[PDB]
DNA sequence: CCAGTCTGTAGCACTGTGTAAGACAGGCCAGATC
DNA sequence: GATCTGGCCTGTCTTACACAGTGCTACAGACTGG
DNA sequence: CCAGTCTGTAGCACTGTGTAAGACAGGCCAGATC
DNA sequence: GATCTGGCCTGTCTTACACAGTGCTACAGACTGG
């Protein structure tokens, strides 16, 4: 639980308040650059290294059989855990492109070969979604599950633009939460199956999820409709009793009232939550720790490291999880002159 | 005589007068001499209320695509209702604008005078001209830098009615009812949207412009019903979007920018394949096929490598979202040609095909002696960049025979003489206001003139154009006759129009703002629109 | 029916209108409606030429002391011919000004209207009022800081005709022909000299102002012959220079500045001798005796020590050079009194004569509880300085009974009640426009009211005034009746007049400059003088 | 012949382009501050110390019997050499006060007592001038002489304001050279005597002088009338054949074309001349050396040290002689921001 | 004679700009001392 | 004989405040027709 | 018809502001190598 | 199998240029009276 102020050596005009960090096979990958992919990086995915507080970025390359990805901004990431068939993958769906349109097309990201000399190769296979497809949306969550013995994915939440009847060019930027029908995504084939549950009172947004051993826990998120951020922690239990994916849910007592959180996995099922924002006006400053097992979430309030005055007195801030208790956070630098790399970075680590 | 209230509004706006100042001077001239020479304040504003957009009830056949039918909305808050929750991308960006439809109908009702005058002149009947109307709209967007105050960048979207013609009822390939005579003067360049953003970032720019794009993509379908001269009539619309510089052209079109290897915006040629053969190409690039190519890039349906697909798709790498006519901008259009003849001469003073490896200094020597040379004869001081004035004055047969003076051989002299001669033969073919009328002679000769030019460059000066060609030169040598035939002119669509508007905007910030950025925009936009209405220019006759 | 050219000039200047803008609007209103409502440009400027100084031929009896007799010079270059030779002190400083005499005669001929009106009203003859005239001139100099543009400091010397009276032919202690009714409103504060220097450095300020001072020192001797109302008449002149803040009063007067130990500008008292006994002093200080004292310092004709002579001469250390009437400034005149009652109350909440050693914090406690107190009753947010508004509202018997609420004892309450009562009894005695007319009642009581005030401070609150007295308080308690009898008012000479003029100067620099610092000052001065002429206000009636 | 860029520790707003440095008894005294004497220094004279490139200023005090001096700006200084009666003195006359008026009253400055602790005592006796008085003027020169064996003073040169007939308030700041009648000042009593010489073609200004063994040499100066800075070096020889001070002179061949020069004495009669300005536009950059004896001036061009770029590219500059080959020069610092101590100091020394 | 109705003038909400009244500090001098 | 510290004092920064302008707005007043 | 007399407009002298066309460097990759 | 440098490419700073306003000025041009 300690911070070190980092610095942007170069390639600093390339991080935007919505972005993602893919943690797999050592080095971490930045995803969702501002502006369309330049010539320097025909893919867009970056590799990020941290060396004595310096934050360097290098240009990843791609496979040949893979597709090329548009830099989605605030999508839903899901660590498709290392197992059959092709470990280990990341499922990305669907965010919104740098033109304010949305994907409705999930992608599977994997690693192919290395090095030779500190070099990587990635691949991004577009995976079709048949069904019963889910609507394109942003801020929702995907999470992998596995039960006797099938591996599937649960998808829930998310805002969208008004459906294209009352979508008017005076409301063309207003949003509304998607209808709460959780989706189930089978990786092969994409036989998506939507389901509902009378416990899904209202679909929320920006709600960090946690899936383990075919049981998932959704924490506090944001809701525009009631304009309240409810504390009702949610749990849901899915089971593929073929040929039926029977699903049930349960409200629980305590769920933290935080949105836009940065979850770092440390142990097998130990997750330290930095958390972005407590209320709609003041962001949270403290930390949290969450264990989980077949009992449920075991809450705890770990040591909140003293943040600098500059970060604490700023309105907004964000970041990603470097993985293994290490995580990157960033604040918009508010002052003259705009560098224009106006995002100062802090590395923060547990223990 | 009491004075027409519209004239008083114009005399408050057409000369940047304040509002308090106007009242004080009005009270003065009232109390002094026995007469109400200027209308009072509130009645002047009331008399203005019908000039702004949002006053004339109109109809649309059919109802527009996802566009509310209300016809009285004034200045819409440009954010278009961003959910202000600070967890999403911030709702900071400040912008104000009209609705595309209502602004267009306002400008049309304004031009009602000239449309009725043209119906009188052409001697067309009136009970028989209620349907076949055809309006061409030239839009233009640009970034304006560093608003001058002690809120730095800005973007300004402006459209202009270019030409209105009639359709009833024969073939009527063209019946020009009204052709605007000053399509470049800012006096007719109507602002429609203003945004306190920066030109660079593609995120916020698309996020705010989106609604306007939807209006465009919905409006070309239906037709408009407007009551003018007592008769309700139907209009069509074409949108020949041109008003963009190359950088924004690419950013909207999706291609990389700027010093790319896919130079042309119309053909598919790279540096080399156009360097070798210059003037033999056909217009290919289109908006819809660029969408198609972007799809072919994203899916990569042939599993080719990075550079392999980048070559297969001709640099298409980003989903374009604003259909743009890819037309050359005649405004600069010559700085490249100018500095290119400059390099030709700086490599003629020293014999370059016998000394193809100059030093860091020998070229300095040759350019400096060329500079003192042209100071001797044409009186042209050394300059940094080929601005318009130096470009015009240098690109002359006089300076060409002047650079003859220092080149030793006498065949290179005749070569560059013929080169400059054909180039002057071919320049006003594109810089004309309408070569269909001004000088079609050189237009009919332009194909052969340009081919002789290309042959002369490839036989004489190909020491440099093996695989290298300056961007401007490709469009100026290959597609110009095609473009002129496609549109009817080149100079008559220059972005420079909205460029001249820039001054106005910043000027209006210094004397008429509120000022507090929630209202500052709204007021600048209102005053600009007032300043650019044909009506309040018809009252500033100034014979 | 055309309009008076003078009115058109006024309507160009009295509302900061530009020059190009004026021409454009004139052409508009000409071409629109059938008549020449505004005169054209060149004839307007020609019609103005007689308003500026340097037009009316005049005479001086006798010839002035070392002043060239020419009467038509316009805007003199202010440096008065500095030998530009680089080895001397640089000739950099830029300044422009009129000549004192010519500007004065211009303003007088302007006021010819009101002087003839007053001769009509008083029913005085005309063949018998050719000699006995008496003009009082109030001058005012100040520094204006940080001209706001994309040349930082500035100084502006301005005079104003205060009152003109008649002398023929009896005793005529006073025959008020014209008494200006707004002696502080910037509408009558005529600029005469402008200099791009800083207020601080005595060197360049004296270097440029010198000629003006020599002019004035030569002018009080002779008399002036001017032709007004067909009759040539003789004028005298008095120069009651007042328009200086304390700091400049000292710098011109020679005394050290500012937080000296010789507080008064009239008496010779130090901090202590005035602290013990307050209201018993007589006005002594004069310009000529200050010259004498400076001589006594410089020669040191008694071989006394440094501090010993510094005491013998009463702080006189620098040769004064501008005779200044040592007059209280009514503008602030209370910020000291206000913050002093504030300290009185901040030391009444605590018991100060029983706890004469507060901590760094106990006074913070007392002031903070006083602040919440007066927020409860008088609704006064905490401030950092006793500006004008807070000084007015706080110094009230209501707030005094409000500060009674927290003080424990009930005798201190009555003491501070009587104190504030006498203070309000005595404030309008000096802040009046003319206490000889507005409220002479409190003036006749002012001596006794002030003595009761002094006795109450020395019996109740002398815990602080042993040897300490705030500067303003000495002048407000000692000589106020003396001053009011000396002049006739106090508020009627506030420097604040030229102070308001400051917000004009910047304005004129922003819209009417040339601009290039050679001509910029010339143009600003010309337009200012135009804006402050009684004539072009008589045309802006605005009933 | 080397420079060291010094710095203004504090009390830097107190040096103006016209000033003087009195070298006597070790420490040197600055004279002619800008603006009237403040309270901090009721006299005005300063003491200056140089300590590892730092330029510190301390407040001198005065005697009790002495007069107090107005800070003249560009007066004529004369080292009344240490001898009978009361060595060693400085004669100051007359400059112009910080109000643009002139003295016409010479002052004798001497030292009285010390220390105790690094403290000094000075005295400034106003010495009356009877005659045949000189006129108040600035930029002229005074010098001491001693002829068989009487010690007198020679005074020559100087501009003034127009005599008070055509002195007009449009010419009230124009100047004209005083009439060239050299004056002889007897120090006690002040029985000044005026004299002329038909070689005194035109009175010049700012012309550095050098007096030795009842023979004086005037170098090049400035003239406004002809607007030329003549090269005609002047020599003049005075002799008190009582009761007549008979004087003669002679033009000589070479006299340097410089004005506003800074003369440092090194040898018994060896003077290194830094010089301020060669021409009316470009200031001189080089140095000079001048010996003298009963033969005359022996000229030389010593080593001109390389000045920095900003001092050579500046328009104007000035300074004084610290004495003993050490000298102080200063340039108006032209750039943003004005410190406002906009005078950078360089110490420059011979050998 | 009085209602209606206009018109002028005052006031509101907003940020940018000068001022100068106090925060202060540190630096010299007197004192307090080595 | 030589050296450091509280007193104070004044030149420097800074920040609460006043107010400038601007367009929009609402009431009060004064005309004008019945 | 012709001259005087007006009048509108073009042009001059000046700094201050935006622009973007080149100066460039440096940093990664390919190349050249350990 | 692992490491450094010339090529070049491109994002960054900077500086010559156009030109904006502004008052003053001079010329041409056109009215209007003899
Ligand atoms: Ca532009
Ligand atoms: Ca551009
Ligand atoms: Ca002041
Ligand atoms: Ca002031
Ligand atoms: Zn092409
Ligand atoms: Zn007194």
């Amino acid at each position: 639980m300690s911070l070190q102020p980092l610095t942007a050596v170069n390639c600093g005009s390339l991080v935007q308040p919505g972005f993602s960090l893919l943690d797999l096979e050592g080095d971490v990958y930045l995803f969702g650059q501002k502006g369309w992919p330049k010539r320097s990086c025909p893919t867009g995915i970056f590799g990020v290294r941290i060396k004595k507080g310096e934050l360097k970025l290098r240009a990843i390359s791609f496979s040949n059989n893979s597709s090329y990805l548009p830099p989605l901004r605030c999508p839903a990431i899901a660590h498709f855990e290392a197992q059959d068939g092709k470990p280990e993958c990341y499922l990305i769906h669907g965010g919104r492109t740098p033109n304010n349109e949305l994907s409705s097309s999930l992608y599977m990201l994997s690693v192919d070969s290395r090095g030779c000399n500190r070099k990587v190769t990635l691949r991004c296979e577009e995976k079709e979604l048949v069904g019963d497809v889910p609507s394109a949306r942003y801020g929702h969550t995907l999470s992998v599950i596995n039960s006797r013995g099938k591996t599937a994915c649960v998808l829930f939440g998310g805002r969208s633009y008004m459906p294209p009847t009352e979508r008017t060019t005076q409301n063309w930027n207003s949003v509304v939460d998607c209808p709460p029908q959780v989706y189930l995504i089978d990786l092969e084939f994409g036989c998506c199956t939507a389901h509902t549950l009378p416990e899904l009172t209202d679909g929320q947004s920006f709600h960090v999820a946690l899936a383990r051993q075919d049981c998932v826990y959704f924490l506090g998120g944001h809701i525009l409709s009631s304009d309240c951020r409810p504390s009702r922690l949610i749990r849901l239990h899915v089971e593929l009793l073929l040929g039926s994916p029977v699903l049930t849910c349960t409200i629980l007592h305590e769920g933290l009232t935080i949105t836009s959180a940065i979850a770092s996995p440390i142990g097998y099922h130990e997750y330290i939550i930095f958390g972005g924002y407590q209320s709609e006006t003041q962001k949270r400053m403290e930390c949290t720790y969450v264990g989980l097992d077949d009992v449920g979430v075991h809450m705890e309030s770990r040591e909140p490291p003293q943040w600098t005055s500059e970060i604490s007195h700023s309105r907004t801030w964000f970041g990603g999880s470097l993985g293994k208790g290490t995580a990157l956070v960033a604040i918009p630098s508010e002052g003259n002159p705009t560098p224009p790399e106006a995002y100062h970075f802090y590395q923060v680590s547990f223990q | 005589f009491g004075l027409h209230p519209a004239v008083c509004l114009a005399i408050r706006v057409n000369t940047f007068l304040s509002c308090s100042q106007y009242h004080k001077m009005y009270r003065t001239v009232k109390a002094t001499s026995g007469r109400q020479i200027f209308q009072p304040l509130h009645t002047l504003r009331n008399a203005e209320k019908e000039l702004l957009p949002g006053f004339h009830q109109f109809e649309w056949q059919p109802a527009l695509k996802n566009v509310s039918t209300s016809w009285d909305v004034g200045i819409i808050d440009g954010l278009s209702g961003w959910t202000v929750s600070v967890d999403d991308v911030p709702a900071d960006t400040i912008s104000r604008r009209f609705r595309y439809d209502v602004a267009l109908v306002s400008a049309l009702k304004d031009l009602e005078e000239d449309i009725m005058e043209g119906l009188r002149e052409r001697a067309l009947d009136d009970s028989m001209c209620t349907s076949g109307f055809t309006v061409v709209v030239k839009e233009s967007c640009d970034g304006m830098g560093d608003v001058s105050e002690k809120p730095e960048k800005a973007v300004r979207f402006s459209f202009t009615i270019m030409s209105i013609s009639i359709r009833l009822e024969g073939e009527d390939d063209g019946i020009t009812i009204f052709q605007e005579q000053k399509p470049n003067s800012e006096l007719s360049c109507r602002p429609l949207c203003l945004m306190f953003v920066d030109e660079s970032d593609h995120e916020t720019l698309t996020a705010i412009l989106g609604p306007v794009v939807a209006e465009r993509k919905a409006m070309m379908e239906s037709r408009l019903i407007i009551s003018v001269g007592g008769l309700l009539r139907s209009f069509r619309f074409f949108f020949r979007g041109t008003g963009y510089d190359e950088k924004m052209v690419r950013e909207m079109e999706g291609l990389e920018a700027s010093g790319s290897t896919y130079i042309c915006t119309l053909c598919d040629s790279t540096r080399a394949e156009a360097s070798q053969n210059m003037v033999l190409h056909s217009i290919t690039r289109s908006h819809d096929e660029n969408l198609e190519r972007y799809e072919i890039w994203r899916k990569n349906p042939f599993s080719e490598s990075a550079d392999e697909l980048r070559d297969r798709v001709k640099g298409v790498s980003a989903k374009p979202f604003m259909e743009t006519q890819p037309t050359l901008d005649a405004l600069h259009c010559d700085i490249g040609n100018a500095t290119e003849f400059y390099k030709i001469f700086q490599d003629e003073i020293g014999e370059v095909y016998q000394k193809p490896n100059p030093s860091r200094e020998e070229r300095r020597r040759w350019r400096s002696t060329l500079d003192k040379q042209l100071r001797k004869k044409m009186k042209l001081k050394p300059v940094m960049r080929m601005n318009g004035n130096y470009a015009r004055r240098l690109m002359t047969r006089e300076a060409v025979e002047a650079v003859c003076e220092l080149v030793p051989s006498e065949e290179r002299r005749e070569a560059l003489l013929k080169l400059m001669d054909l180039y002057l033969q071919m320049k006003p073919v594109w810089r004309s206001t309408c070569p269909s009328r001004d000088c079609p002679d050189q237009l009919c000769q332009y194909s052969y003139n340009s081919q002789q030019f290309a042959d002369l460059l490839s036989s004489m000066f190909k020491y440099r154009y093996d695989g290298k060609i300056t961007n401007y030169l490709h469009k100026t040598l290959a597609h110009v006759p095609e473009i002129v035939e496609r549109d009817g002119s080149i100079g008559a669509w220059a972005s420079e129009g909205n460029e001249s508007g820039n001054k106005l905007f910043r000027r209006f910030r210094k004397m008429n703002a509120r000022q507090s950025k929630t209202f500052e925009l709204e007021d600048i936009l209102k005053h600009h629109w007032l300043y650019t209405s044909k009506y309040l220019q018809k009252f500033m006759e100034a014979h």
